[PDB]
């Protein structure tokens, strides 16, 4: 395989692993609790992570 | 019935079935983990004492 | 303090917006007129009725071409002649399709097997009137790059698995330095060209796979007038023949699959 | 009516469903089975929009606002006057978009072309599906979809953006914008180069690949070539839509806080963490 | 709170309780709320302490 | 033979495909039998009741 | 209940061997 | 009026009419369901 | 002819088209009669008034 | 007011039928 | 003839077009007569005033 | 006045007229339904 | 015939299509009879009232 | 009307017709399930 | 002014005139409806 | 043929396809009979009421 | 009706039917899971 | 032989594949037994309660 | 001035004149409507 | 200056001049309307 | 088991194994460092 291709694939492989580390190390996940406070479709509402909320309530 | 393999490729069926069965099994395990009754890691077990803001429709 | 007010209701930003709308309406008119430099006026199911639509066709413009191959004026006052396609209409009312005739529908000139009557001369390079597309046996200054497949000597295989011939040479674009055609020696000693965009080079098995034609249909592909150059019209003929296989190679490919 | 060269191309075949029953043209448009389906969904969806507008308080085209159900309805089908009409219009839109893409596949097959165009359009459909079904599904309520209204759906975008208090810091948002901006830069360059070659100063000969590749090698030291630029145009536009879908799917199902706070992982790397 | 109570206590606080500029520590919204829309989710603790509800 | 298997190879593949499915199902049945003993599902309308 | 996991792990392992010696 | 069939193709009219009639019928049924008086499923509120 | 139909086939389709239209309309008329009986429309300006 | 619906629904149907014999 | 119709066809279509237009209009006129009876429009400046 | 059909294509006229009339009729019915006075389903409120 | 069907094939397919439609509609009619028994629709303007 | 199948193959319309009937039935089932009266799973609230 | 038709295609002018008149008439009707005084459906509030 | 199957192969697949459909339906019928015992659907308008 | 397999590849028919049946079965299972009465994991609440 | 191996290598690779699979599983079994000793999973419906 | 038409095609000028005059006339009518004094529909406030 | 028409096309110049003069005239009229003193329709904006 | 090198290239195996082990070791070292208990530089808190 061409060296330039190998470097490109290696750089892409490193970036994918790095992205995987950031994504799985930072992101939250469903389920999420929503508290609607405005009109329908106006996107006025509050988000609550149930795991974070359980810790906060404690 | 055996004659179907003259019509369907065993290479495709085995790979497709393998992907299908694993994803389905992964889904079922995750569904069970999301339930209080069937969560086998932390198991089963305060919202009224610390209520969220009330909805305003 | 009302900066930008023209009247009690009309302000400066509103006026600038309507100024843009007038310009944009003119721009769309201009763009639609430029769209009508090919294929217009439209032909109908009447021997001498033509439609130009709205907006009308624009004034003619002239292109000057290199190496004394003439001048082209579009829109053409007299449109280019069409090929003599062989198809039978499926119905008489307007909007009905037609069915290509002949045992080899890829040669009918109908549907995807149709092509344009382009220049009957090779496309020349800009620096010299030398033909732009040349076999690598002639363009000896081009060689295949390493760490990439070399298709010379591979078998040419149709989508039915039948070997139609062997790849003998590659045709390169002398302007962009890339492969555009693979030349194959068929089992009937025919020496046809196959389009690179329709060829899958499988260097693992040493085969060039054609998903568009069966092995036997490759044997009827167009041949060059002379073996060292290909005209623009011949390029269209070769592309039309191979590409029409995706619809005409088998009866299944033309019918609804579900 | 047909273009001068058109009549030879109007062959039968290329359909996926139906066959010869719907394989005909109306004027310049080919119909096929999915053209019937696309026409049905488009007309019904548009008619329901007008009916929803009739139930509303205004006929002003800019102020018509058809809203999704309340969050409390969850994933249920709401009553028609309380977001049920929005759900029906959404289903019609999904059907119309998929039918349009499938119709393009049949048209490309009839002309013996590749399927690159419907492939590119499918990413636009994916972004819409992310907005109205995928993201609402992960949140568990159809009320998360944007309202159908020319100016009212900008209000949804604005309020949604400020639910994370600075939406510019969304990392997939940055990538998607970089693709949109680069695509526009690439489109301007490509359109200019072709027009400059095809339309030189008056009386001068038309220019080809030698000048086209030569122009960008002179100004920037590299030319991607004619095949590369059209590959790049698809790749940039497709990735702009893909990363747009990512940027909104992670906003709320996978991130419930302010987007600038997400960058604390970089600020707290042990090489320089405070 | 900051102008009339926390700031005048500047000299009373020891220097390690003050800021880099030497100002007294001050109250803002999160001092009471601590990340919740109401402090302690609205639960009241002063109802049984009337002496904390009247200014002497 | 649109794929490329001979009639005998079709017989051979089918025979061991059937038993592989059977063994997989049998293992699953015991797994569901054990899972039921740990935590039954399909409760009565009044609930599980301890 | 070590047996619950015992079968779901061991049995597919012994299943492959007994299947592969027919 | 039988002369329209020599002016228009019956097949293209029928597909156009079929889509048109089904859309209109669906629209009217939906319009009635969105009213209080003519809702035949849940009836008036 | 534009459609390419002779007189015999143009008349024949029109006959089938008319009777299909008539049956469809007659069914719709009965449905509207039953619909009006179930729930009349076109109220007075003061409302339906019971 | 059954007259309003009866005319608009039925009379065009008759008009088409009576035009059909022209 | 640019349209492609003959003189006899032009006579025939025009007669059928006009009678169809008249029938469509006469039905519309009666519909508007019934619509006015049900609910008049064009109110006075003050209003309909019951 | 019959030579107009030697000038204008009858087929294009009828299709354009048919679309124009149906869209206009739909628009007028919809406008009346939005009004309080001329709504014939739920009526005034 | 452009479909390649013979006279006998067309009649046989037509017979299959007819009997399927009758069976499908009959099952639908029985289903609606059961549905009306389970939960009638078309209420009065007052409502359903038990 | 058996002659209809000499022009269009009945085998090539079954999937199109089957898809149509399924989507229509799915719409009606979903509409009923949304109502309080005709919800057959949880029943009236 | 009869010579005007020796310069412009009568078909293209009439089509252009017909579109222009309808859009203008549609514009005027819409403006009147938007006003309180000239609204002929609901009237002055 | 277009698919490439002979008449005999087409009949053979159809026999298997139809009999496989019946097997799937029969298993589903038993599944619904069991599901009904666990939890009946189609309540009265008053509710299930235990 | 076995003639259907002279026109359509049984591979495409079976895959499309299988995907349709699986998606339908997933939909019905998920709908039941979302109800209080027919939830078989957490049960009624 | 789409793989490219004769029947000789097939039993050779399979025999090594199986014994490697046995070693991998037996080690995993020991790991799970140790894992159960440290912290058991599969709690009772009333919790772990040590 | 009669030789203006030896430079510009009358068809080009007439179409440009008609478009220019109508847009200008439309602009002036709209400007007057936006004023309090010259609004001829609703009148002064 | 008659020699400038041997250098410039009269058709292009008149078309360009006509567009320029009208845009300039439109600009001046709108500028005066925005002022209080030279607004000839309502007068001062207030 | 010595026959695994007749199936895989030792060049690619050693490179893949080396990269895998190093990245795995880096992952484990950093995971421990982020914890209070197993931080070996500044210790807990
Ligand atoms: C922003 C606004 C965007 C608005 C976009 C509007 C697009 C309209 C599509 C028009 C289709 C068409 O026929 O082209 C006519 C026209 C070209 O006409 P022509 O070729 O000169 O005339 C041919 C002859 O008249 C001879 O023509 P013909 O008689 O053959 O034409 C017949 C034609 C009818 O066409 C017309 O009569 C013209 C209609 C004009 C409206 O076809 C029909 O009869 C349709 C019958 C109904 C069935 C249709 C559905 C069947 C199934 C189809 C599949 C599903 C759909 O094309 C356009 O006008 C396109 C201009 C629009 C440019 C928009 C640029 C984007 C701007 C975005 C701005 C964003 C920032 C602000
Ligand atoms: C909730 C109560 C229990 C539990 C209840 C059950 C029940 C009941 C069952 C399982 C079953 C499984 N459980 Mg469990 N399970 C629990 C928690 C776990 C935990 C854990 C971390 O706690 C683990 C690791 C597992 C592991 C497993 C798997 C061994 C097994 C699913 C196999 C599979 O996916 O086949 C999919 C993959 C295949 C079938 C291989 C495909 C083979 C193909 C045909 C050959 C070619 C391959 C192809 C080319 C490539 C594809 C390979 C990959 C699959 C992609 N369970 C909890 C504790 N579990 C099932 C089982 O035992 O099945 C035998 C089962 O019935
Ligand atoms: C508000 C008071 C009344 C009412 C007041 C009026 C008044 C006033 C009128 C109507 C008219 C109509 N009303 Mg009403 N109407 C009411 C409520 C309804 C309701 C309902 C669900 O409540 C329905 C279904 C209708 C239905 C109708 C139609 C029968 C009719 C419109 C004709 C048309 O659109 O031609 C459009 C279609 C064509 C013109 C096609 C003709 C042939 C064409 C020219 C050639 C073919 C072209 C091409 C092939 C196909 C394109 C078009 C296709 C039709 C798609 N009304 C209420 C209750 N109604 C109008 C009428 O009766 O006119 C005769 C009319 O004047
Ligand atoms: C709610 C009460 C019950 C319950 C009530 C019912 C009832 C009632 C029924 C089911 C049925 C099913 N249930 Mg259940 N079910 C419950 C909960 C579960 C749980 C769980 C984790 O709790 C599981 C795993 C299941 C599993 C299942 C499936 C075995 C089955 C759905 C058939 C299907 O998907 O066909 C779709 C897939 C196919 C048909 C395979 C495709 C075959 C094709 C046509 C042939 C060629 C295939 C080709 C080679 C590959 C292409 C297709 C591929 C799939 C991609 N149920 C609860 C506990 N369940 C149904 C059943 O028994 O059907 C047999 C049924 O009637
Ligand atoms: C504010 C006080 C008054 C009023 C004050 C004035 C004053 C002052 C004037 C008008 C004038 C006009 N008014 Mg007024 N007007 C009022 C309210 C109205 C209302 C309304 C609904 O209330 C309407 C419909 C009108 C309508 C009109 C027009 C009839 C007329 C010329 C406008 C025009 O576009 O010509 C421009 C268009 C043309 C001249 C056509 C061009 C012909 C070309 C050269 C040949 C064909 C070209 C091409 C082929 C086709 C044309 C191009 C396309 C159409 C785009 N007024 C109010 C009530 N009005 C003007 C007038 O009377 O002029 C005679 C005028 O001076
Ligand atoms: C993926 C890269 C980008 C992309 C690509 C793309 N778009 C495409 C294509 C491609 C390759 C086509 O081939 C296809 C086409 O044919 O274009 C001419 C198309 C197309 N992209 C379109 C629009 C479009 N694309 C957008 C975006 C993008 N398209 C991406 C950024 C947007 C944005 C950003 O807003 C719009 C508005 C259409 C012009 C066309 C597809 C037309 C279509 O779907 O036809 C069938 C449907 C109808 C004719 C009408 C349906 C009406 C509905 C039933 C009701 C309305 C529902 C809707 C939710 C209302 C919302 C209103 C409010 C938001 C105001
Ligand atoms: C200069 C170069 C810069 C590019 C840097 C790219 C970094 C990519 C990985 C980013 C990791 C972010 C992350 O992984 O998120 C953090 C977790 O990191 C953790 O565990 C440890 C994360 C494991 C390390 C990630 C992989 C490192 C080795 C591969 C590098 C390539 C978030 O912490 P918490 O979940 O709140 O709690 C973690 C607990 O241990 C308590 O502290
Ligand atoms: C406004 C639209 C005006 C369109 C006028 C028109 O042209 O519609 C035509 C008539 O369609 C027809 O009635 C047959 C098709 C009926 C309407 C199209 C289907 C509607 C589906 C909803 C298109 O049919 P064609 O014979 O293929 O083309 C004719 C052109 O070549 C004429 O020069
Ligand atoms: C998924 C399960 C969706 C169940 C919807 C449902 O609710 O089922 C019924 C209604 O369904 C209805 O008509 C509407 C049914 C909506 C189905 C939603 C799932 C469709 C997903 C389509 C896209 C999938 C893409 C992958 C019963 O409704 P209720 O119990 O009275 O609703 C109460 C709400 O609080 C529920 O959130
Ligand atoms: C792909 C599958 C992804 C599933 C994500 C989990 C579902 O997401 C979950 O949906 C349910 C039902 O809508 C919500 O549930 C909330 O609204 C519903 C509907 O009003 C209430 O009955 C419920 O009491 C309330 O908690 C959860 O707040 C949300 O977190």
């Amino acid at each position: 395989m061409n060296t330039g291709v190998q470097a490109a694939l290696a750089a892409a492989a490193v970036a994918a692993v790095a992205v995987a580390g950031v994504v799985f190390g930072t992101f939250e996940r469903p389920p999420i609790e929503t508290v609607q406070r405005g009109a329908r479709g106006l996107a006025m509402s509050e988000l609550y992570n149930p795991r974070f909320l359980a810790e906060t309530r404690a | 019935m055996w004659r179907m393999w003259l019509l369907f490729d065993p290479r495709r069926i085995l790979v497709a079935l393998g992907v299908f069965l694993f994803v389905l099994a992964l889904l079922i395990h995750f569904i069970l983990l999301s339930t209080d009754r069937f969560n086998w890691l932390d198991g089963p077990h305060a919202a009224q004492m610390a209520p969220l803001p009330a909805p305003v429709k | 303090m009302e900066i930008g007010a023209i009247t009690q209701q009309i302000d400066a930003a509103q006026l600038v917006l309507y100024t843009f709308w007038l310009f944009f309406a003119g721009l769309i008119i201009y763009l639609r007129m430029e769209d009508k430099r090919e294929g217009y006026p439209l032909v109908t199911e009447i021997p001498g009725k033509f439609l130009e639509g709205f907006p009308p066709m624009p004034a003619p413009k002239t292109f000057i071409l290199t190496h004394n191959q003439g001048t082209v004026t579009v829109p053409r006052a007299v449109p280019r002649a069409e090929i003599e396609y062989k198809a039978e209409p499926c119905a008489a009312w307007p909007g009905a399709p037609h069915e290509p005739v002949g045992p080899n529908k890829m040669l009918s000139g109908a549907g995807p097997s149709g092509y344009a009557l382009r220049f009957d001369t090779p496309e020349p390079t800009f620096d010299t009137g030398v033909p732009r597309m040349a076999p690598m046996r002639v363009a000896t200054d081009h060689v295949f790059d390493e760490d990439g497949p070399n298709p010379i000597g591979y078998d040419l295989v149709g989508f039915d698995g039948i070997v139609a011939g062997k790849i003998t040479d590659a045709w390169v674009d002398r302007e962009e330095s890339l492969v555009r055609y693979l030349e194959a020696k068929l089992t009937n000693d025919k020496s046809i060209l196959v389009p690179m965009p329709l060829s899958r080079v499988k260097d693992s098995t040493g085969q060039v796979l054609l998903a568009s034609l069966k092995g036997e249909q490759v044997l009827e592909a167009p041949t060059l007038a002379n073996p060292d150059q290909v005209t623009l019209r011949e390029e269209d003929r070769i592309a039309a023949y191979f590409a029409s296989g995706h619809l005409y190679a088998t009866q299944a490919r033309q019918e609804s699959i579900l | 009516a047909m273009l001068s060269f058109e009549p030879k191309y109007r062959t039968r075949g290329g359909t996926l469903i139906g066959g010869d029953l719907f394989d005909f043209w109306v004027g310049p448009l080919w119909v096929g089975f999915f053209g019937v389906t696309a026409a049905f969904f488009a007309i019904l969806g548009t008619l329901l929009i007008v009916w929803a507008a009739a139930l509303g308080p205004t006929w002003n085209i800019w102020r018509i606002n058809i809203a999704p159900p309340d969050i409390s309805y969850g994933l249920a089908f709401a009553p028609l006057r309380e977001g049920g009409l929005w759900q029906l219009i959404t289903v019609c839109a999904c059907g119309a978009f998929v039918s349009w893409a499938l119709r393009q596949v049949e048209i490309a097959r009839k002309l013996g072309m590749g399927l690159h165009i419907p492939f590119a359009f499918s990413f636009a459909i994916l972004a819409y599906f992310t907005l109205v079904v995928f993201r609402p599904l992960l949140m568990g309520a159809w009320g998360y979809g944007f309202p159908y209204g020319i100016l009212s759906h900008l209000d949804w975008v604005s309020n949604t953006g400020y639910q994370y208090l600075h939406f510019h810091y969304n990392p997939a948002h940055m990538i998607a914008i970089s693709f949109f901006f680069t695509n526009a830069l690439a489109l301007a360059l490509h359109g200019s180069l072709i027009l400059s070659a095809a339309n030189p100063p008056k009386g001068e000969v038309v220019k080809g690949a030698e000048q086209e590749n030569g122009y960008f090698r002179d100004v920037i030291g590299y030319s991607i070539g004619t095949l590369g630029i059209h590959r790049l145009g698809v790749f940039l536009a497709v990735s702009a839509a893909f990363w747009s879908a990512v940027c909104i799917i992670i906003s709320g199902p996978f991130w419930t806080r302010g987007w600038p706070e997400w960058w604390s992982w970089w600020l707290n790397l042990p090489m320089w963490s405070h | 709170l900051n102008n009339n109570f926390l700031d005048p206590l500047k000299t009373t606080f020891p220097d390690y309780r003050r800021g880099p500029l030497g100002d007294s520590p001050k109250v803002w919204c999160a001092t009471c709320h601590n990340g919740v829309y109401k402090p302690l989710f609205g639960k009241s603790m002063v109802t049984t302490f009337p002496e904390l509800t009247k200014v002497s | 033979s649109i794929t490329g298997l001979t009639e005998a190879e079709a017989k051979e593949f089918h025979g061991i495909f059937i038993t592989s499915f059977i063994v997989f199902t049998v293992i699953a049945i015991v797994a569901h039998l054990l899972a039921w003993q740990w935590r039954p599902w399909l409760p009565a309308v009044t609930g599980y009741g301890t | 209940m070590a047996m619950v996991w015992m079968w779901i792990l061991i049995a597919p392992a012994i299943g492959i061997v007994l299947l592969s010696r027919q």
